[PDB]
């Protein structure tokens, strides 16, 4: 059952721009930040990109490597991967942290699966958004950091 | 880089997997 | 490889 | 036998679950009927709207075997339907004001009464609330629980005997009695 | 400023620091808002933050004399809307009304008190669920929350709502 | 529908939104359906002072001697509900040879109650009437022409 | 009150003045 996920999703799609902004990360490179106060259990932004097959993702990764283009892929399911390297949405910029304030979840609609980034606690304005990548040295800078993203 | 409002399905080319 | 949920 | 969505008496473009109690719509209005029909007595069943995105709609209710499957319920004189949009009631493609609309999460109830002699009526329920008599003195014949969907919405049907909102104000038999 | 009352509340209810979030405790118990209305059209929102299994809520409006150690809708002084099955309650009488609501749902609460034709209307995610009660008892009505076991809801008195109604006029509770 | 007890408790909280008083086409004032009433629904209670028969006989003669209209309903063979002074709107429900309501005594522990229930579906605006020598003016087809 | 009242008879309830 979808519960309130449909309403939450549509509502989020109309105002995700008011929730986030792009800025240089204290962790690494660019990151996504809270543009305003965000309450617990709030759908913040959708991870958007091009849906590719597994072997395509394997080819693309080696191609995205050898040009030093980092990881902008999010696994949708066992057969498909969302590639946001060349095209997609700003959610690609959300960094990894050992102390995450967001969570990445799959919502199954009829028209397809959606990767949704939701808050796991109240997030104040100016805070950098971050979740657990669940995959390399880690630099999230949090107290009691796991030192590694693996 | 191009922005997307929604997910799109990748249209693979014939030589997508070739080296 | 890729960011995941599980 | 088991009262389910029909195996063959259905539009091919409709996607029916393996339980045959859940159906997903596909483009223009198309219909699926249940496996069992009623000709005498008062009967009841429920439908749950699992998912109904914007620009999708449903017309639910009763239909005779001769109801066109490649058309919305209530298209011909062989069916009576209740539309999600605006709660309009349809019969012979004529939409009349009936109730307010229903949508995702709503559990709709469907009462038919075909009394013999010593008048017939069709009544819809929305989340347990009686929406009033929709059609009275309907055509005589066998009536089947029927579902017509516009685009990719999803509904689940319950023939009973355990309903989420069992009618109190009216006596009935569950469609699962067939 | 309009908040959850710090004394007009069942003591076992856990109220947040900003007094906009309440967590329930065992049997049904109620908290009212600090401000009430006697005349005019008013509106407020409640978001169900967390609703674990076997937990429930009954939300709506309550007069001052409404029993704090009972579910909203228990007596004549309140009208409520139950999370389970979307039942409406008044004087401990449950009637069918709408579908249920749960975690993540944003509920709206409208009341209209003419000077003389009154009515109470509930909203689910911006959708009018219909007039629940009409010609209610004359009196002062307070936004009211009753919770069964450990579920968590948050109230918003305005002026900015997530789903501001588009089919009728109102004033946010925050104006009081 | 449920136990008569719970139906009664429900009805007592909303009977006001079931009925209204108006001039009857039958006689004097009457009670009408404010809304739509499904069949077999408790509409309103006939309230009043429960008295024994011989008390009712004395009270009736007393009322008539003071030119005050008597309103009484017989529960059982030994008791009457006197609604002349402590009555409710149900006291104004007229008789009809074609009734849409029935009056039933409901034997409950805290006392008998006279409940007026719908014998059929009743549409808003209809006059409420149940089946109780003066001529009968209920206006129904094949009226029994006589009362009392 | 909107409820039945049970009449309490007197010892001399049925007597003539
Ligand atoms: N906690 C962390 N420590 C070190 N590098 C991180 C990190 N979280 C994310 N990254 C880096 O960021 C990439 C994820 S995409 C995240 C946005 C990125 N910082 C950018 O500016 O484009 C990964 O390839 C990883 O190298
Ligand atoms: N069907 C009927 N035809 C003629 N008189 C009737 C009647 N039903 C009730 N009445 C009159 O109404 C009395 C019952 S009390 C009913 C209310 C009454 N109409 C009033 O305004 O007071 C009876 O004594 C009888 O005189
Ligand atoms: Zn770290
Ligand atoms: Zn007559």
């Amino acid at each position: 059952p979808l519960g309130s996920k449909s309403s939450q999703y549509r509502k989020m799609k109309t105002e995700w721009k008011s929730n986030v902004y792009l800025a240089r990360s204290r962790i690494q490179g660019l990151g996504l930040y809270a543009a305003r106060d965000i309450e617990k259990h709030t759908m913040v932004i959708e991870y958007i990109g091009t849906i590719i097959r597994n072997e395509v993702a394997n080819r693309k990764e080696k191609l995205y490597e050898s040009q030093n283009r980092g990881v902008y892929m999010f696994r949708m399911d066992n057969d498909h991967v969302i590639d946001a390297t060349l095209t997609g949405g700003p959610a690609r910029y959300i960094n990894h942290s050992c102390a995450p304030n967001c969570v990445a979840e799959v919502v199954t609609f009829e028209r397809g699966h959606k990767i949704i980034i939701s808050s796991s606690r109240r997030i104040q304005k100016g805070e950098e958004l971050c979740y657990d990548y669940k995959f390399i040295p880690c630099h999230c800078g949090a107290v009691n950091c796991r030192k590694w993203m693996n | 880089f191009k922005e997307l409002d929604e997910n799109v399905e990748y249209e693979e080319r014939e030589s997508e997997f070739d080296i | 490889r890729t960011k995941q949920t599980a | 036998s088991r009262v389910l969505l029909a195996l063959h008496d259905r539009a091919p473009q409709l996607k029916i679950s393996d339980d045959r109690l859940t159906v997903v719509g596909e483009k223009g209005y198309s219909m699926v009927r249940a496996s069992h029909g009623v000709r005498k007595g008062a009967w009841y069943f429920e439908i749950t709207v699992d998912e109904m995105p914007p620009d999708t709609a449903a017309r639910l209710g009763w239909s005779q075997p001769l109801g066109n499957l490649q058309a919305p319920l209530g298209y011909d004189k062989f069916s009576y339907s209740w539309r999600s949009k605006k709660g309009t009631k349809f019969h012979q493609s004529i939409g009349k004001h009936y109730s307010s609309g229903y949508g995702q999460g709503d559990v709709l109830g469907f009462y038919i009464n075909l009394p013999e002699d010593t008048s017939s009526e069709i009544i819809f329920y929305k989340n347990g609330v009686n929406q009033g008599v929709a059609y009275k003195d309907i055509f005589e014949g066998v009536y089947f629980p029927a579902i017509s969907l516009y685009k990719s919405c999803t509904v689940s049907i319950n023939f009973g005997p355990c309903f989420k909102y069992p009618p109190k104000d009216l006596t009935y038999r569950p469609m699962s009695d067939m």
